[PDB]
């Protein structure tokens, strides 16, 4: 019973919005709350982050003046304020708490506006049949010191945390999933692939800021 | 000539410096790389002498891979692990 | 005439004193009784200003009844709970 | 996989022994290790305690000069050294770690030598049949601030931790067990008493030193 996210908002270019994220079960008071943008039919993009400890906020240069992050500590709430809205702001906004381990993202908030370490994910697409053993690869441009995560994203749903750190299986995740790797090269092996584990696999590093994602790996039955 | 006690005192101090710099923020820097290395190499996390940093140390995920928050909160003190290295106990 | 800010500053200091004395040992004394009362009454444990005591606070089972070590490590700061009392927020 | 205790020792009056206790899974390094004596056909008696933080040791006046406590921190081991052994030292010695919550005791070490807060447990004896609801009571001489525990002791076995604090059910303990109480009065209710929960029930406070125990409550089928 972690993250609670605010409802959908349909708007026109030029408007200003506030997306919200409520924690519970986390040390929200002295933590890092990040926001991740996901453009429809496009990849994951890190927006910015607040350190609720000192109140420091950081943004990806593109969101520098438009985006804003504020917190409401007693209600354990994070706010992402977006101004001068345009079509390129039409996306899903995920809230990500980070710090006393690694956490699952919020379900996401859909906003519709109508009128540095590089990750290398391999393969891009994978055509496999049930029971097969698959091995996805993620390569960082620098030593990320095993601060990586593997996620499984099913169409129109929030990325499901599979493995945190390099090797640690997230609670409730089947044993058939195995993370391995060090320094710059990491791997995710899926033993005896099943039907309920088809979609897009994403890797991510958490070694500083900005957070970056792998291209994705699309697993599908032929 | 390098004395056991003076060298052990300095590695601990070098470590304290690194840990002090590492907990300041979430920025990937050498201090974090150095702290993450000491923790992994010696199988330890933080120091008894720098208890005011423990929560910050956890907040920055600076303890080794595999162990949870309770294991890391009660992990072996790095100053002791440094002492064991210079005295040949392990 | 008692000012809101001065009274809030003193309760926090009175608390800090109690917590400093409570973690010294396992001896049942008033400081522990006082710390256990503040923690229960305000639903909090330790202070941000006295982070060097958190482990000691856990070691002495000074946090309220019902919650585990992780919940107590991440429990609400008593200085903040004291501020909310004197300002009428809760 | 917590406490490991040293094997049995048969000896004659005048000898000197060392009983040992190894932790694992506990912050032995900055904790409290207590020793509890249990005389055959007699009650629980607190011997003394070490604070591995500062190395301070405390003893019940009777054990002041004979007993000794030392630690081996890297192996996470506690030692209780007993000298000038006599017949009244023939007992089971339990090792009790305390501090980052409340813990189950060691299985015990049998030593055979052959040639302040007062607790009030009620009732002393209880003759009940399966399915009955029972309510044992424990009264402290002073406010013990809910730092109490309920244990179930089955013949020749180490006391099994049922409830810690006043109300907290120890992991693996059936739901049918319920601790309640405050200040000076505490209670343990057993809902729908079963066969596997017959024996002696003990209460204990942990509000400072020395640790003291209730008389015991013997539950039996008639």
């Amino acid at each position: 019973v972690r993250l609670h996210q605010s409802a959908a908002q349909l708007v026109q270019p030029g408007a200003s919005v506030r997306l919200s994220c409520t924690t519970s079960g986390f040390n929200f008071k002295d933590s890092y709350l990040h926001w991740v943008k996901q453009r429809p039919a496009q990849g994951l993009e890190w927006i910015g982050r607040i350190d609720t400890g000192n109140g420091n906020v950081k943004f990806d240069p593109k969101f520098q003046d438009k985006a804003t992050i504020t917190t409401d500590i007693p209600s354990m709430t994070a706010y992402l304020h977006l101004s001068n809205l345009t079509s390129e702001d039409t996306a899903v906004y995920y809230c990500v708490p980070y710090g006393y381990g690694f956490h699952s993202w919020g379900d996401g908030t859909t906003l519709t506006v109508s009128s540095d370490i590089q990750m290398t994910q391999s393969p891009a697409s994978l055509s496999v049949s049930v029971g097969e053993t698959v091995t996805i690869t993620c390569r960082a441009s620098e030593n990320i010191y095993r601060t990586l995560a593997w996620y499984l994203q099913k169409q129109g749903k929030s990325p499901q945390l599979l493995v945190y750190g390099a090797t640690t299986l997230a609670d409730g995740v089947p044993s058939r999933f195995s993370g391995s790797g060090s320094g710059t090269q990491y791997y995710l092996k899926i033993n005896s692939l099943q039907s309920e584990d088809f979609g897009t696999y994403h890797c991510q590093h958490f070694w500083g800021t900005p957070w970056t994602f792998g291209g994705g790996t699309k697993v599908e039955i032929k | 000539f390098v004395n056991k006690d003076q060298i052990a005192k300095d590695v601990k101090q070098f470590y304290d410096q690194a840990l002090q710099q590492a907990v300041v923020d979430d920025d990937a820097n050498n201090a974090k790389a150095v702290v993450k290395t000491f923790h992994e190499t010696l199988d330890c996390c933080g120091s008894s002498t720098l208890t005011a940093l423990t929560t910050s140390v956890l907040k920055n995920n600076l303890c080794p891979s595999g162990s949870n928050i309770i294991s890391n909160l009660f992990k072996e003190d790095c100053h002791q692990k440094i002492d064991d290295l210079f005295s040949g106990k392990h």
